[PDB]
């Protein structure tokens, strides 16, 4: 084990760094003048609009999220293989190499395909 | 935390509470300090009005920004546009607290460090996944299809360093052979200092620190002068203040891990008094951010990709290797000892024609 | 070992198909698989444990079946980019894990192993061809859910994640059902049938081959290791039986037709399986494999897309060893001694009786001969008249296959006494 | 897909708006819309006098303004047939090439800014003030210059503008080194 | 335990309630994250640490950012789009979900174990030895399937 | 509330406003360049207000009109200085945008002045950038409520809590 | 006890998710629910059964994760060319 104690120390650590924030952003939204939307409806850039439309977005903010996932899958399961490393042997070694290599082909067809397409 | 002493919750709660108003604080004069670091650095002089030296400035900048209008969006849906700075900022705030500074009881009787956990590492990791939440939100919140384009290519670049900081993370993690920050300082006191022992994982973790904003990236994109910046350019009143501080929060957070872990924080064979060696790696580390700030220009986004993703990893996971290989069969500490300085030399050389 | 070369090959290909041209691929990958065969055969009968990973007599028969309807689909193709036979590949690497397995969290990983790659490989990107990868992913990650689920319950029931625990009341009762759920729908045991007919008809003919032969097999194979109750068993027979072969009736275009059928041939398979023997199950599925892998390959023929009803006419007179070949297929489907259809339903039958079960027996033979309307629907529809309609004659390399094919179907018609002594389980 | 980079917003360095028409991320064309400054030059010019008309050149182009005047002190100065006696050719190319400086000097000014992070803006203006300084001595003014009449510059070089421009030109070799 | 407890777990239900009714995909898919988020506090409490933190970061922060990102590129301006002939099913569905539910309380009901058998917190220290153990086989699926996972990824997508 | 109540309060809003005053340049015409001038490094304005140049008029506030503004270009202003946060000023620098400068054409348009209201005029072409000081600490004692015409009479802090986007 | 109760609702909840959703990707959004309610359980019987159940579960978030990136990138690769992404108008295939 190791203490419980200190992951409740978290929580409460939490609870004030949220509270500081919550404090802030409610001291500055109840002060202010106002004078009441009719104009204030538009956004940035040549009155509304700010640039046309745009309905479609390329694949390349998939490509990115998604190569993110699967390594961060790996680094996940490199963490346990980084603490207990003597114990684990020359065996170990091979099991973490097998393991990369694999993770790596994977890479290596993203990387020649492309992260711009 | 089996060697080291469990506060009483109350106390926990008086240091937090000191730590965050602490860094309300530390964001205000930091903000002062950099712009007039700036300001030398392009042969000028900073703010220096506003008696009596310009360190009411940012009182005065401060009380600006509240007594403004609440610019609210028709276009954005109201529930996740108040929201998306609150979330930004309280991601960034939560754990800078946990790195430790000095040894036990040196607080008037207390511990430096607010929390400890069990797994440091893994705490520090996932905090840094959860700012790149508020980002691509407040982004959509808005709803306008401008700043939400410019909140994709934010969190793309973001998450795509996210990754290499964690396999660049795992070298010291190998020689230390625990997770908390503290066992990695005490380690460090007596073998010494992991910069010598793994440089190119050094070397990552520092480039990975850049893309907490740092300034080469910075096709960020910013507003002025691009395409637009992600998040703000839809918030006006305390709430854009709030995304601004986030940034910097970050930015110390980093100039202070890169001691803690790397250099070791309170580790120091001259004299080791202990807050006071801490604040100046911190203070370091912050002038070399603002010469880099000053002196470079930026990467253009799609070069980004390239950079991190495509170099950065080979050489993160390469050493990653090298390092499990020597970590593994227990050798002498030498051969890491022979490799970094053999990779410095290439590194070194690599500037020199 | 078999393992060695199929995973081997996988990483090797991924990075060779850059330097290739996509035939290049195609004639390594093809190579790969026999290769693979190769390696099973050398060491027939000799076990090899390592613990996750474990070759029993079970495996050999099972995986035989799946390398031989894997290579038929990988002939056939012609199409670009590379992944189109690399994945055919990974795909049968995960049923070779499949069944060679016993232990639920890597009979979970390599459930995914095999379904991932077909869901892909469901694309030639005809807009059917979308739709049916879309329902087929759907509902199947619904039912890989409940293997999940049924596997957590039943890591309680019994204190391991190995198959030939003891078990007890209640919850283990529950569990070992729960599992029945995933494994029954990859081959499709009715309730659960219902993406079988849409994605058959869907997906592009060469691809519906590897899976109506290859994925019922490793599915089934996997099947056999659970304890199934006599009582769950009765259900799924029955249901998959009767919805089957009276639903058939009411098809008029190929793919759907033969889709209802191996809903109704999953329903016999699933007879042998209450005593449980791959003596029996074992000679099945080869009799299926064969027959429907030779059906299905001339449905390719034809054309890679949906043909009616009609278009099997007149197929004796373009050629005549394939309007042989297929029509011996037909029969042997339908269960008729002295093909070998008969024998493969015959053993089948005998461990249901020998179990006693007989309800559920009558059902099944009564349904059966049903199922003469529509397979001499198709069968006899080949002496008629032709009709305008595609038939391009193939590679003089398919043609030989087929009627290799149909020739070891009547072959072990009239001599089942040659493989059943060696498709035992010590071997 | 169509963006619609603003007049003025955020920038461009101008007040042109374009219509960037985008396939994914690799721009086809755009298609530029002007007519937010056009303030009419052609126009009131022909309602001024010769003489005046001096001071309606340089606020075209406002960073190498003596451009222009030059420009159009020799067309006048040609038309009618004036000569231009040999010290007002010195003058008049002395004080060009050194706005010519000037523009150069602020273009490089703005190309590092703008894609670039900040510093090298103020190098390139810091430079820039000295030329104007030296400037403002002889023609009264940063610019906007009022120092060329159809003949010849108005009136004599101040005493001082002589040796305070031989120290800019000590300095000038030294820098530009240090822009490169 | 069930002063604190009957909160968490609360919280956790409600959180389930949230992310199947709200009709906007966003603050569904937000809510999941707050979901998660109790459920790796959970995680935490049963005496297994090191699965806690691997949830946020793998479950938490991996997924839901490729969840989120999907839902933005095509919008998703009603989560509930469709009044179509099927708008009958909802009582339909209510029925069949409750009877889920039932049998697997069955099952679950009466049941007697022990509880007493230490982990050890589940840190990754005691994790070690099992991981590249016994299950060194089964990871090393886990890594042809994501290897696998790539490859038809990029496939799918992008007509490579 | 509004800033407006205790004496006190406002005295400390008052100078929290006018000395952080962060100028969002509309640059325009010839004028421009002469007010990019006002940071770099002779002369400042970052120990005023602030070097900084507001990437949105959305989070800025004091808009230097400083240029010659063309017919066409009106609606779009109007526009941009209705988005900004409620306590805005408008310094117009430069004769042209002041009084419309020499020219008078049918193009160009006498006086800001008439679309968005003006708080400091500053007189010059280019104002060189002491007069553009000048004119900021102006419109500092302006907001402070220490603002006089000839005629003897003080202003209120802004003059456009007046007209404002209706 | 409590737990595994609670596991044991958080599927029922799921499924009454994926039935009820009329958005394709908010039926994929509902079966990663369901994919948790079964990590707990694996975890809750982990400290009954010890320590293999940890492992367990690590394997099965993994599959998920593969299975997430692969579906969502096919739910995309459909709908990427139109954008009525209910889960039914697939209505096509049927005969
Ligand atoms: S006032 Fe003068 S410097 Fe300014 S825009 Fe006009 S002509 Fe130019």
């Amino acid at each position: 084990m190791a203490p419980i104690q200190e992951y409740v120390g978290t929580l409460i650590y939490v609870g004030v760094a949220l509270f500081i924030g919550v404090a802030a952003l409610l001291v500055g939204a109840l002060l202010g003048p106002k004078k009441p939307g009719r104009a204030k409806l538009m956004p940035y850039e040549s009155g509304n609009d700010p640039a046309g439309e745009v309905k479609r977005f390329p694949v390349h903010f998939y490509v990115v999220a998604m190569l993110f996932i699967l390594f961060d899958v790996e680094v996940a399961f490199l963490w346990p293989y980084a603490v207990s490393a003597g114990g684990l042997g020359l065996y170990g070694f091979l099991g973490v190499l097998a393991f990369t290599l694999l993770l790596f082909v994977g890479f290596l067809y993203e990387w020649w395909k492309g992260v711009m397409r | 935390t089996w060697s080291y002493p469990v506060d009483p919750y109350w106390m926990v709660a008086l240091k937090a509470l000191l730590v965050v108003v602490g860094l309300l604080t530390a964001f205000a004069f930091m903000t002062l300090i950099e712009r007039r670091l700036l300001a030398r650095f392009q042969v000028r002089m900073g703010p220096n009005r506003v008696g009596p030296f310009g360190l009411l400035q940012p009182l005065a900048d401060a009380i600006k920004s509240i007594f403004k209008e609440d610019i609210v969006v028709a276009q954005a849906d109201r529930f996740l546009f108040v929201l998306a700075p609150l979330i930004s900022v309280v991601f960034a705030l939560l754990a800078f607290g946990l790195i430790p500074f000095g040894p036990p009881g040196s607080f008037f009787g207390y511990q430096p460090w607010v929390i400890n956990l069990d797994l440091g590492i893994l705490y520090l990791f996932a905090v840094s996944e959860l700012a790149v939440y508020g980002i691509f939100l407040s982004g959509w919140a808005s709803g306008s299809k401008y700043s939400l384009l410019g909140s994709l290519r934010s969190s793309a670049s973001l998450i795509s360093y996210e990754l290499g900081l964690g396999l660049a993370l795992l070298a010291p993690v190998l020689l230390v052979g625990s997770l908390n920050l503290n066992d990695i300082v005490n380690w460090q006191k007596e073998h010494g200092w992991l910069f010598l022992y793994a440089f190119p994982a050094f070397l990552v973790y520092l480039i990975a620190s850049m893309a907490e904003a740092a300034r080469t990236p910075f096709d960020l994109p910013e507003a002025e002068q691009e395409l637009v910046g992600g998040y703000h350019t839809e918030y006006s009143s305390i709430k854009w203040a709030l995304f601004q501080m986030a940034e910097y929060i970050h930015f110390i957070t980093a100039s202070a891990l890169i001691p803690t872990l790397f250099l070791g924080g309170w580790t120091m064979p001259v004299l080791e008094v202990p807050y006071l060696w801490m604040f100046l790696k911190i203070a370091f580390f912050l002038f070399f951010f603002i010469w880099i700030r000053a002196t470079w220009f930026r990467l253009r986004y799609d070069q980004l990709l390239r950079f991190g993703w495509g170099f950065l990893f080979p050489l993160a996971l390469l050493w990653f290797l090298v390092t499990a290989l020597v970590v593994a069969l227990d050798l002498p500490r030498t051969y890491l000892l022979y490799l970094s300085a053999l990779s410095f030399l290439v590194l070194l050389g690599a500037v020199l024609y | 070992m078999t393992l060695a070369i199929l995973a081997v090959f996988s990483v090797a290909l991924t990075l060779l198909g850059f330097v290739l041209p996509p035939q290049g691929v195609k004639r390594a990958t093809l190579l790969g698989l026999a290769l693979a065969l190769a390696s099973l055969l050398l060491t027939w009968g000799k076990p090899f444990a390592f613990g996750p990973y474990a070759v029993d007599g079970v495996s050999q028969v099972f995986t035989l079946l799946a390398l031989l309807g894997a290579l038929w689909t990988v002939g056939l193709v012609r199409s670009g980019r590379f992944e189109f036979y690399l994945l055919v590949l990974y795909a049968a690497l995960g049923m070779h894990l499949l069944a060679s397995t016993r232990h639920l969290l890597l009979m979970l990983v390599a459930l995914e192993a095999l379904s991932l790659p077909l869901y892909a490989l469901a694309t030639w990107r005809r807009g059917q061809g979308l739709e049916a990868a879309l329902k087929y992913f759907l509902l199947g990650a619904l039912a890989a859910a409940f293997f999940l689920y049924g596997a957590a319950l039943f890591y309680g029931a019994t204190g391991s994640l190995v198959l030939g625990a003891p078990g007890e009341g209640p919850l283990y009762a529950l569990a070992l059902g729960l599992l029945l759920v995933g494994l029954g729908f990859k081959a499709a045991l009715a309730p659960f049938h219902f993406w079988t007919p849409d994605v058959y008809q869907g997906s592009p003919t060469p691809v519906v081959l590897f899976m109506a032969t290859s994925v019922k097999a490793a599915a089934f194979a996997a099947l056999l290791r659970v304890a199934a109750p006599p009582e769950a068993l009765a259900l799924l027979v029955a249901l998959s039986v009767v919805v089957g072969n009276l639903a058939a009736l009411a098809q008029k275009e190929a793919k759907r037709l033969l889709a209802y059928s191996s809903i109704a041939h999953a329903g016999y398979m699933a007879l042998a399986l209450y005593t449980g023997n791959a003596q029996a199950l074992g000679f099945y599925l080869l009799t299926y494999v064969l027959a429907t892998g030779l059906a299905f390959a001339v449905l390719s023929q034809i054309s890679p897309d949906r043909v009616p009803l009609e278009a099997l006419r007149g197929l004796y007179r373009k050629d005549p060893l394939l309007g042989l070949a297929f029509l011996v297929a037909m029969l042997s489907l339908l269960g008729l001694p002295p093909l070998a259809g008969f024998w493969g339903k015959y053993l089948a039958f005998a461990e249901a009786a020998r179990a006693g079960a007989w309800g559920v027996l009558v059902l099944a033979l009564v349904t059966s001969a049903v199922s003469a309307y529509y397979y001499l629907g198709l069968g006899l529809a080949v002496f008629a008249r032709p009709e305008e309609t595609p038939f391009r004659p193939g590679p003089p390399w398919a043609r030989a296959a087929v009627v290799a094919a149909g020739v070891l179907l009547l072959a072990l018609g009239l001599l089942p006494g040659l493989v059943l002594p060696a498709l035992a389980a010590g071997g | 897909m169509t963006l619609n980079v603003g007049p003025q917003h955020p920038s461009t360095h101008g007040v042109l708006r374009l219509m960037v028409t985008l396939s994914g991320e690799e721009v086809l064309e755009v298609v530029p819309h002007i007519g937010y400054l056009h303030t009419g030059f052609e126009k009131t010019m022909e309602h001024r006098t010769y003489l005046q008309n001096i001071t309606y050149t340089p606020r075209m182009d406002y960073l190498h303004s003596f451009a222009h005047d030059l420009a159009y002190a020799l067309a006048v100065e040609k038309l009618l047939g004036a000569v231009v006696p040999p010290r007002a050719e010195t003058i008049r190319v002395i004080l060009n090439e050194l706005s010519r400086l000037a523009s150069h000097l602020v273009f490089l000014g703005t190309g590092l800014l703008d894609l670039g992070a900040l510093t090298p803006f103020f190098y390139a203006f810091r430079e820039r003030e000295t030329i104007l300084d030296l400037f403002e001595w002889v023609t009264g003014q940063r610019f906007h210059h009022n120092y060329i009449r159809i003949g010849g510059v108005k009136e004599d070089l101040p005493e001082e503008f002589v040796p305070e421009l031989k120290k800019l030109l000590e300095v000038l070799p030294h820098r530009i080194d240090e822009y490169e | 335990m069930s002063l604190l407890e009957g909160l968490a777990l609360f919280l956790l239900l409600l959180s389930g309630v949230l992310v199947v009714t709200l009709r906007n995909a966003i603050h569904a898919a937000l809510a999941l994250i707050l979901n998660f988020l109790v459920l790796a506090g959970v995680y935490v409490a049963l005496d297994a640490r090191f699965l806690g933190f691997i949830q946020v970061i793998v479950y938490a922060g991996a997924i839901v950012v490729l969840f989120l990102f999907v839902i933005m590129l095509l919008f998703a301006a009603q989560g509930e789009i469709g009044f179509d002939p099927l708008v009958r099913s909802r009582p339909l569905a209510a029925l069949l979900a409750l009877g889920v539910a039932g049998i697997l309380a069955a099952g679950l009901w009466g049941l007697d174990l022990a509880f007493t058998q230490d982990l050890k917190g589940g840190l990754p220290q005691a994790l070690g030895p099992l991981l590249y153990g016994d299950w060194l086989f089964v990871l090393l699926a886990v890594g042809f399937l994501l290897m696998a996972a790539t490859v038809v990824a990029v496939a799918l997508v992008e007509p490579g | 509330r509004e800033g407006i109540l205790f004496t006190t309060l406002e005295k400390l809003v008052a100078w929290g406003r006018s000395n952080s005053l962060w100028p969002a340049t509309f640059g325009l015409a010839c004028c421009a360049i002469e007010m990019m001038a006002s940071t770099d490094a002779r002369n400042d304005l970052a120990r005023f207000g602030s070097e900084v140049f507001r990437a949105s008029p959305r989070q800025a506030d004091v808009m230097i009109v400083a240029g010659r503004l063309s017919k066409k270009m009106a609606p779009v202003m109007r526009r941009v200085w209705e988005q900004m946060p409620d306590p805005k000023w408008v310094i117009s620098m430069g004769a042209c945008a002041s009084s419309g400068g020499m020219f008078n054409n049918y193009a160009i348009v006498q006086n800001v002045d008439s679309v968005v209201p003006v708080d400091v005029y500053v007189p010059g072409c280019p104002p060189r950038p002491e007069a553009l000081i000048y004119a900021v600490m102006q419109l500092q004692k302006k907001v402070r409520g220490q603002a006089y015409n000839e005629r003897g009479e003080r202003l209120p802090p802004v003059a456009a809590w007046k007209r404002t986007r209706g | 006890m409590s737990y595994l109760l609670t596991s044991a609702l958080l599927f029922a909840l799921g499924v009454y998710g994926v039935l009820t959703r009329r958005t394709a990707i908010l039926v994929f959004l509902s079966i990663e629910l369901m994919l948790n309610a079964a990590n707990l359980s694996l975890v809750g019987f982990a400290r009954a059964y010890g320590l293999d159940g940890q492992v367990a579960a690590l394997m099965v978030i993994a599959v998920a994760a593969a299975e997430v990136a692969v579906g969502l990138g096919l739910i995309v690769a459909i709908f990427r060319h139109r954008e009525s992404t209910a889960v039914d108008d697939l209505s096509e295939l049927r005969g």
